[PDB]
RNA sequence: GAAAUUGUUGAAAGGGAAGGGCAUUUGAUCAGACA
RNA sequence: GGAAUACUGCCAGCUGGGACUGAGGACUGCGACGUAAGUCAAGGAUGCUGGCAUAAUGGUUAUAUGCCGCCCGUCUUGAAA
RNA sequence: AAGCUCGUAUCAGUUUUAUGAGGUAAAGUUAAAUAUGUAAGAAGUCCUUGUUACUUAAUUGAACGUGGACAUUUGAAUGAAGAGCUUUUAGUGGGCCAUUUUUGGUAAGC
RNA sequence: GCCCUGAAAAUGGAUGGCGCUCAAGCGUGUUACCUAUACUCUACCGUCAGGGUUGAUAUGAUGCCCUGACGAGUAGGCAGG
């Protein structure tokens, strides 16, 4: 018959990563993780004892709660038509932080710093982000680089 | 009450864009360009009758 | 008289009639599964700071 | 044709005019379409769609209530308006004197607020005296507070209290509502 | 009163100033084009004098057409369409060019007929069937009035300072843009050309880029 | 595709800081239009060097007229095409006035014989024969002998009009 | 004293059904209007 | 050493013929043209002429002609069946 | 269907930038394309000095606060017949086809 | 590449029919033209949304007007007659 278990269909899916076998490393437990951040859930698939359902690995979401041995969750899962907020129990093995913060933050100061700057710059900030634009005019120099006239090629078999 | 589009209409398209007058009686549709002297380099010119 | 049992077709598409709503999360979530040693000192801290004012608000 | 972001030919949802056939109502929602319109104060705009209110929707507003609005800072010189109906509350043995305006006053909430050198209005006297709204509070009565919505949204883990005939012992108290019997909830 | 009579030629004389502004302001953007016309010719010509080459400025904006009906079309292309403003056959709207917006086209293409439209274009669609959105309300333009009671906060007092505005694509060109209702335009004149048109436009058939071919495509749908 | 002309195309490969000022390369493109003809460069620096549209450019699009339009040319062209069940190499010499206007006449031929679509063929030289002798092929050399001259077979009468009195005659 | 249904007279129609829609010609009828 | 045509594109370039529509109903506005008074093609049609006062136009109904038109209700994924 | 509180506004069958997860195709442990999670601010940031019975070797942390300061290029693109909220009830719970993939089957209008 | 052969099924017989051979067949290219209830502009009906208007001395405040956008539909629901 058919078959869903807990852990069900996970073969590929919790393995240790090749020459990554063994005890995990100590910069793991080193870390210290607050309510407010936001952290990434990627199983280890050698701590059995605190360990996400197949659903949320790779999954993003926020610390709410911080014990002993582990951190709170929350993450939103679609069911049906809507999104239910979930509340997940995984030890510190289980978890990592997201460096979109890390990177958020390094551009919220620098944009205090480009504004108060230029507070006494006489504003003209340009504090937004772009996209890349359509590229503008140059002239290229022939003068050392000649046109190398290319034309396509004869079939062969080559067998 | 009623859409009269410029673009024909004259006095539709005067009340819209003022500088329509001084346009026309200035031409500046047909005006002319002034002559230029320059030709292309012999490497241009080389290029372009290649193989 | 065997039936067509399972299709998921159509599902995804009722799914965005209404279409996916948010969490319309809140300022202040709820304490639930919040650590109870944590949240006992915590009743005393707001208990404290509101009186805090009691002296100084008068 | 065209595609269209939004479901076509769809009503706002609100009420553009009461559905009471009463005669003195209409002439209020007469008057106060005519103030909306033409006096420029969120006021009358506000008084307006509360006289379209249906009645569920319009709780009575308590005697007592008004004496808290009165406590409080500032507004002990203002004239609350109510757009429902005052009851009395003698739970409170003193009362201000103040003003209110309101659509109907039960006789007991009349002699209260007159018994205390006070005044009792109607909506209409209000737009004559403070058309714009000068110095008035609008008062709102609770909604939640009815039997109906102590029921909305039963479902399991919610505490929404089943519609039910009896209540006491031997009705629903038994298999999922206690551990003992099957389970909780 | 003095109402009609002392309030006219004081009122009739703001209404002197805006189009004296107007005047001077229109002047300027025609000799503003003109030039960049003839540098842009100028550069080229310099530049094989030198042996060396020139190559242009890439366009800031296109003019994109909605070639293909309303039904059978796949989710996400359908919403990107709805997010142009397509919302029929045969319309259209101007496009600012970004690696954002760019490939968004990249998903309808085979839906839309787009390309670059010349200053010609852009003020015959502003003028023949321009509209202006106020309150909803799609309005006619007709006037000066209707365009500086609404973009006036942004400059852009006239219809010749929208059109600067979109073919500049100015700081403001957000804005603007969306002050227009998508261009609703009709069937080509002279035909669309070809037997089919749901082939790409360099395998013969209408859709997908074909540059400054729009110009000529536009013009027989206005 | 069309009534051609014939395009020369130029473009290097974006500037970085690593390879900056890259190698222009050029081609000579047969197509209607220069929208046709720049997607139909990109198509065959592809098979040449590491570009594509995103990661290079078209620095000029040129088109190149006829040196001596109005002069009988001797025209061999050298022919990748792709058939059904494989490609090939083919050799077709064309007697015509100009460069373009001979690889108009060769897709015709291409087209009506070996039933091979625009897409399946590739030009890989169009040159101009100089001294004759060196035309190798039958049906070109038929026209090179000297001062020839043949009839119009069968005179074909186009009908204008639906009735006619005569009977008509197709003497020449 | 209705309808199915029928007899008589009058009118029109008819090449293996009949009946319907859009359009106008032809035949019979109809006001309104003007003045 | 000169040109001219071709091709592409533009003009707030000029002029002619055809078809369709005439909504609204005191003035208001924005312009244009005039020193001025005023006029104008500028927030939707007016002027001039003629005929019949008729069943002419129009309606109504039978016929004829061109093209089209399967039998209704129901169950059904699917009925002219 | 009945509405309700509101109205510049949080959103979105979409891209972009940033950043995770994957182990199918090809490759012969490696690893796509398309889909997929999160973030792009005011529920923000920096400082200053309060609370607690939790935490610390500790005036040290945690969580929440007082006072002060930085407003619309306020923190990417585009769009938004407005955003949210609730009550109440009908029908339905035999599906079928085409495309791109795929198992059983020799194949099938299976 | 095209054609022929391989190539045999039962009432009479179907590139849709006639018929077509420097085609009215096949491969390809440039143009002209035909026409859907779709597109553009106009009038009118209704639906929705946004606004204008309560002063005697008339006849509608479920009224009058302004402006825009929109219109498929079984089971089903609702509003108005």
């Amino acid at each position: 018959g058919k078959s869903h278990g807990y852990r069900s269909r996970t073969r590929y899916m919790f393995q240790r990563d090749f020459r990554k076998h063994g005890a995990v490393h100590l910069s793991t437990y080193l870390k210290v993780y607050k309510v407010g951040d936001i952290v990434d859930i990627k199983a280890n698939g050698s701590i059995q004892k605190g360990m996400p359902h197949k659903f949320y690995q790779g999954k993003t979401g926020v610390v709410y709660n911080v014990t002993k041995s582990s951190v709170g969750v929350i993450i939103n899962k679609m069911v049906g038509n809507r999104y239910l907020e979930k509340r997940l129990n995984l030890r510190v093995e289980h978890i990592k932080h997201s460096k979109c913060r890390q990177e958020f933050l390094e551009r919220v100061k620098a944009n205090a710093a480009k504004r108060a700057e230029a507070k006494a710059q006489g504003v003209a900030v340009q504090l937004k982000r772009q996209p890349a634009q359509p590229r503008e005019s140059r002239i290229v120099s022939t003068e050392g680089n000649v046109p190398q006239t290319l034309a396509p090629v004869p079939y062969e078999t080559f067998i | 009450v009623l859409k009269k589009n410029p673009l024909k209409n004259k006095q539709v398209l005067l009340r819209l864009n003022p500088y329509a007058k001084v346009f026309a009686a200035e031409k500046l549709g047909s005006k002319k360009a002034e002559k230029t002297g320059t030709k292309p380099a012999a490497v241009f010119t080389e290029t372009l009758k290649h193989d | 008289a065997k039936s067509k049992n399972h299709t998921a077709h159509n599902q995804t598409r009722k799914a965005h009639r209404n279409g996916i709503k948010k969490p319309k999360t809140y300022k202040y979530p709820s304490l639930k599964g919040v650590d109870p040693k944590f949240r006992r000192n915590h009743k005393h801290a707001l208990h404290g700071t509101a009186k805090a004012l009691a002296a100084a608000k008068k | 044709g065209i595609d269209h972001t939004s479901k076509q030919h769809k009503r706002s949802g609100h009420r553009t005019a009461p559905k009471s056939d009463n005669v003195y109502l209409k002439l209020l929602v007469k008057l106060y379409t005519f103030l909306a319109r033409r006096t420029d104060a969120p006021f009358n705009k506000v008084v307006l769609k509360a006289l379209f209110l249906s009645k569920i929707n319009r709780p009575p507003v308590s005697v007592s209530r008004i004496a808290r609005a009165l406590k409080q800072e500032g507004a002990a010189n203002k004239t609350v308006v109510v757009v429902g109906t005052v009851t009395d509350d003698a739970r409170i043995f003193e009362f201000p004197k103040t003003t209110v305006a309101a659509l109907r006053f039960t006789a007991g909430a009349r002699a209260k607020i007159v018994k205390a050198g006070g005044e009792c209005i109607t909506l209409d006297q209000l737009a004559v005296r403070a058309p714009k709204g000068q110095n008035t509070l609008i008062l709102r009565g609770p909604r939640n507070s009815r039997e109906a919505v102590r029921h909305f949204g039963m479902g399991p883990h919610k505490g929404k209290a089943p519609r039910i005939l009896s209540t006491g012992r031997k009705f629903e108290r038994a298999r999922g509502r206690r551990r003992s019997k099957g389970f909780k909830v | 009163a003095e109402q009609v009579a002392a309030e006219r030629a004081a009122r009739k004389a703001a209404n002197k100033e805006k189009r004296a502004i107007i005047l001077e302001r229109n002047a300027a953007y025609q000799k503003e084009y003109e030039t960049a016309e003839r540098n842009i010719i100028q550069a080229k010509r310099d530049a094989k004098a030198a042996g060396s080459y020139y190559v242009e400025a890439q366009h800031k904006l296109v003019f994109v057409v909605r070639i293909k009906g309303i039904n059978k079309i796949p989710p996400k292309p359908r919403k990107v369409l709805q997010l142009l403003r397509l919302t029929r056959i045969n319309s259209g709207t101007f496009v600012k060019v970004t690696k954002a917006t760019l490939e968004l086209l990249k998903l309808i293409e085979p839906y839309v007929a787009y390309g670059y439209p010349s200053y010609s274009t852009i003020r015959q669609l502003v003028y023949k069937r321009g509209f202006g959105k106020i309150n909803k309300q799609r309005v006619p333009l007709s006037d000066n009035a209707i365009i500086e009671a609404n973009l006036g906060k942004y400059g852009i007092l006239s219809i010749d300072d929208l059109i600067h505005e979109i073919i500049t694509v100015g700081p403001h060109f957000k804005q603007a843009n969306n002050f227009l209702w998508p261009f609703k335009l009709s069937n080509p004149s002279g035909g669309w050309g070809v037997p089919r048109k749901f082939k790409h436009f360099i395998q013969g058939g209408s859709f997908g880029n074909r540059e400054e071919f729009i110009n000529k495509l536009v013009k027989s749908m206005n | 595709m069309a009534h051609f002309k014939e395009y020369q195309v130029i473009g290097r490969r974006l500037p970085t800081e690593s390879v900056p000022e890259p190698k222009l390369f050029r081609m000579r493109i047969f197509a209607s239009n220069e929208v046709i003809a720049k997607s139909r460069y990109w198509y065959f620096l592809q098979k040449l060097h590491k570009v594509k549209k995103a990661s290079g450019e078209i620095v000029s699009i040129n088109q190149i007229n006829e040196a001596h339009p109005t002069k009988v040319k001797n025209f061999g062209v050298w022919v990748r095409y792709d058939s059904r069940s494989g490609t090939h190499n083919m050799y077709k010499e064309i007697r015509d006035v100009s460069r373009v206007a001979a690889v108009e006449t060769l897709y015709q031929d291409m087209a009506a014989r070996h039933r091979a679509r625009f897409r399946s063929i590739h030009i890989l030289k169009v040159a101009e024969i100089e001294k004759t002798a060196d035309v190798k092929r039958q049906y070109v050399k038929q026209f090179l002998t000297k001062d020839l001259k043949f009839p119009l077979p069968h005179r074909v009468q186009k009908s204008t009009k639906t009735f006619s009195y005569k009977r008509p005659s197709t003497f020449y």
